[PDB]
């Protein structure tokens, strides 16, 4: 056609004209970020100022191609990201109005204090004042009173932001030939192609259903082994065939239950493996730990690391006359620079972490040929489980034992096998109905099921039975729980946490038979294995260029996502928990309430 | 051995020329001495078609014409007999029966500068492509709608020309790189190009 070689052209001007732009904001951000100064940070802001100017204007210009003329699917994949514009659809006096609600509920989230009862007079912060008491405690009204406190004072003042913050971003989403902002978050993972690979939003909502209707027994099993342990610690505040409050999951809002593994522990005469001691004896530092890494990624297939790496990268801390960002992070700034930046010590965390970067690193080098505006991950969880599986599969007792830091005679017993089992499960399957009840609630919300006069109710109604949670005291509807969590007051999408958590274990699984692996998954390591590389690298190689739906397929062999490797993960310790549960019950009723 | 042909200003050269404004250097009536050529850097890319790589010294041609510019690094693999691309299309374009050699070395230490060297500059719309050894050096604006352009950029009309602005701390595929083409001839005349006896 006319219209599809005219968009050709216009796209060729387009990624000419924006690689050094991007470029150079990036380059600005590192130099600030690695080197903290007050004029560092105004040309950063120049910079990035700019790059906003220049999309500012094509996305205006790239709306006079009619998408529909165009037919070939990358001209029309490259230009729809290009067309899709965002708050820019409003005026200027309520984009005025919603940017200063969104700071507004910013700072009033950043600098909050609750104040102690009890000679009031040392009152304490957010983040070094009540994680330690919430984390560490073991005192129930210490507990309560700083559960209470960040509702009561926190909460209570970002209900009248929030009820018009909504008003305001459904008029932004309708603007933009929407129904709602759910829908907005929900076109993500919009996919168009061939025949049985399309993919919309609403079947986003029945993936979830159905996944979660699998996942529920394991979560039960779990959640009745926990609460026959809280009680020798909290005798009297629990009920043996009820739910658990919320001041009492070793989180401030109960996202992860990591920290109650030292009530729950299986065996607590077994200790847990540790390589720091050998780490420190042998002889390590920040390079060792790096090319030990790269040794990983290049046993399989993969390329090696490029010259620049070495020495454009801030591997450990200056400690000098300088200031950083003390901050895990993989940079890819364009035109073939890639760098970590990151304070690295001694210890098998921060070995972990390095796998964990260096995976994002490798991801990014595998799409660098792509066009530009087709150059990132195929939806918003292919990034964060490409590196996981790195960090899995390298702390196994059979990789350590490799490389040398445990002895050539070590034999594993099967009491800390079920104590690693455990310490995943708290914070891998305990996270899942959190996020799938705050992202339904939110969706119903932005919808209108849930009128603004139940918003409370509706909040702990189902939290008593997705969950199990119960709250110790009344809430009625002068409170707003939901905004006193960082995402929901700071526009942060929530999903890609439980999407994300079922791809890595599909992921791990198709890259255990094809290393040819026989015995038990969490025993799995894909080192020195060349089809497993070239399997992934099919995948990682594409980019945006096509559906996830294909994205997927080239890796696992099925279009869609499913639960069955994550239960076959954590069989052992269902087996284990089955046994150990035989004298209690399992499940929760939603009538017992710690108030009445 | 007297008159030794004059390869060491056209490899040693200050400053080379962009790719769309390509420089040609005729060498005639000179013994060539092709041995000092493997002196310099470890050479990238030495290809050459046509001609043996080793017995080089010893046939005579009629002419010898050097051009001279400088690419990116991912376009090397352009400068080749039968290829299609951005260089190859609008820039600098070689015939398919080709009898010379391609000569391709780094130069990140000489043509790249914090903050960007924007001297260099090359062609990325063109109307139909170039016939073998030709050149461009026009600036009128491309047209790409029914609208006539009138001599103003805007909607549907484009400046020709781009520039690269190379920085130390780009990758390999991204850093200058300096290339030189020999293309040797024959034609119906006395041979007057000849190695050293
Ligand atoms: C950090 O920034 C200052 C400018 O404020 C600069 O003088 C200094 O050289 C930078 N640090 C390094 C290591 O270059
Ligand atoms: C391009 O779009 C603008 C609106 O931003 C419009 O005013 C102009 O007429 C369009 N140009 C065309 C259709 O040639
Ligand atoms: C679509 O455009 C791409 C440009 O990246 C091109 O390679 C391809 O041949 C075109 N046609 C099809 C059917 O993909
Ligand atoms: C992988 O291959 C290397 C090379 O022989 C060998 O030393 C090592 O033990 C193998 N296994 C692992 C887990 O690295
Ligand atoms: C571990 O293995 C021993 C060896 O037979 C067995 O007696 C014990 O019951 C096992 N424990 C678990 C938790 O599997
Ligand atoms: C360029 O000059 C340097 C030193 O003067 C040396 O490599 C040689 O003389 C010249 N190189 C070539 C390829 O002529
Ligand atoms: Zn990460």
């Amino acid at each position: 056609s006319i219209i599809e070689e005219q968009a050709k052209t216009f796209l060729d001007k387009f990624n000419q004209e924006a690689e050094d732009l991007s470029y150079q904001s990036a380059l600005a951000s590192w130099n600030y970020n690695t080197n903290i100064t007050e004029e560092n940070a105004q040309k950063m802001n120049e910079a990035a100022a700019k790059w906003s100017a220049f999309y500012e204007e094509q996305s205006k210009l790239a709306k006079n191609y009619s998408l529909q003329e165009v037919q070939n699917l990358t001209i029309k994949r490259q230009l729809q990201a290009l067309q899709q514009s965002g708050s820019s659809a409003l005026s200027a006096d309520k984009n005025k109005q919603l940017n200063t609600i969104l700071n507004t509920m910013s700072t009033i989230y950043s600098t909050g204090k609750v104040c102690n009862p009890k000679n009031p007079q040392e009152c304490l912060l957010l983040e070094p004042g009540l994680d330690d008491i919430m984390a560490t405690s073991t005192d129930y009204n210490e507990r309560l009173w700083a559960w209470e406190g960040w509702r009561a004072e926190v909460g209570k003042q970002l209900r009248p932001l929030y009820e018009e913050y909504v008003v305001l971003k459904n008029e932004m989403a309708r603007a933009n030939n929407y129904e709602d902002y759910g829908d907005y978050w929900r076109g993500d993972y919009e996919a168009e192609g061939a025949d049985g690979y399309n993919y919309n939003g609403n079947q986003l909502i029945e993936d979830v259903e159905r996944t979660f209707k699998e996942i529920k027994p394991l979560y039960e099993q779990l959640h009745a082994y926990v609460r026959t342990k809280l009680m020798n610690t909290y005798p009297s505040y629990i009920s043996p065939t009820g739910c658990l409050p919320a001041h009492l999951l070793g989180d401030m809002w109960g996202r992860f239950w990591t920290n109650l593994y030292p009530l729950t522990v299986p065996f607590g005469q077994k200790p847990n493996i540790d390589v720091t001691d050998a780490m420190v004896n042998q002889g390590w530092n920040a390079e060792r730990i790096f090319k030990e890494a790269e040794k990983f990624f290049v046993s399989v297939g993969l390329p090696y690391m490029t010259q620049g790496f070495w020495e454009n990268s801030m591997l450990t801390d200056p400690g000098d006359d300088r200031k950083v960002v003390c901050h895990p992070t993989a940079w890819d700034l364009g035109k073939g620079d890639f760098r970590i930046k990151m304070c690295t010590k001694v210890t098998m965390d921060n070995f972990l972490t390095a796998h964990h970067e260096m995976g994002h690193i490798q991801y990014d080098m595998a799409y660098a040929t792509q066009p530009f505006l087709l150059r990132n991950g195929a939806n918003e969880g292919f990034h964060e489980a490409v590196g996981e599986i790195m960090s899995l599969s390298a702390a196994t007792p059979e990789h350590l034992k490799s490389i040398g830091l445990l002895p050539s005679d070590f034999q594993e017993d099967n009491e800390t096998e079920i104590n690693f089992l455990l310490k995943q499960a708290l914070t891998i399957v305990g996270t899942l109905p959190f996020t799938y009840m705050l992202e339904k609630w939110r969706w119903m919300v932005f919808k209108g099921d849930i009128p603004k006069e139940q918003w409370m109710e509706k909040w702990w109604e189902m939290k008593r039975e997705i969950v199990g949670v119960v709250e110790p005291l009344p809430h009625d509807e002068t409170y707003c729980d939901p905004a006193a969590l960082f995402h929901v007051s700071n526009d942060y999408s929530f999903i890609r946490y439980y999407t994300r958590t079922i791809y890595q274990f599909q992921f791990q699984e198709a890259l255990c038979q094809a290393a040819k692996h026989d015995g038990p998954l969490h025993k799995c390591d894909i080192s020195n294995s060349t089809e497993a590389g070239q399997k992934l690298l099919n995948m990682l190689r594409l980019g945006k260029s096509e559906p996830w739906t294909l994205a997927l397929e080239n890796v696992v062999g099925a279009r869609n996502m499913d639960v069955r490797p994550l239960l076959n993960y954590f069989e052992p310790l269902s087996v284990w928990l089955k046994e150990q549960n035989k004298n209690s019950f399992v499940g929760w009723n939603t009538d017992w309430s710690p108030y009445a | 051995i007297t008159n030794l042909c004059p390869f060491d200003e056209v490899f040693n050269a200050t400053r080379f020329a962009s790719v769309y404004a390509w420089n040609r250097k005729r060498i005639s009536n000179c013994v060539a001495d092709y041995s000092v050529l493997y002196n310099f850097a470890p050479f990238f890319a030495f290809k050459c078609y046509g001609v043996s790589p080793t017995k080089l010294n010893d046939l005579c041609f009629t002419n010898v014409y050097a051009d001279s510019f400088v690419i990116r690094g991912n376009e090397v693999s352009q400068i080749a007999p039968g290829q299609t691309g951005n260089i190859a299309d609008y820039n600098y374009k070689l015939p398919d029966d080709f009898t010379g050699c391609v000569i391709a070395w780094n130069s990140n230490k000489l043509d790249s500068k914090v903050g960007g060297n924007y001297n260099y500059l090359y062609r990325l719309f063109r109307k139909s492509n170039l016939k073998p050894f030709e050149r461009d050096i026009s600036t009128e604006i491309y047209q790409a709608g029914n609208k006539p352009c009138n001599g103003v950029a805007g909607f549907n009309c484009y400046f020709p020309l781009r520039s690269y602005g190379f920085r130390p701390t780009y990758g390999v595929g991204h850093q200058p790189y300096r290339v030189v083409v020999l293309s040797f001839e024959l034609l119906h005349a006395p041979a007057t190009v000849c190695g050293p006896k």
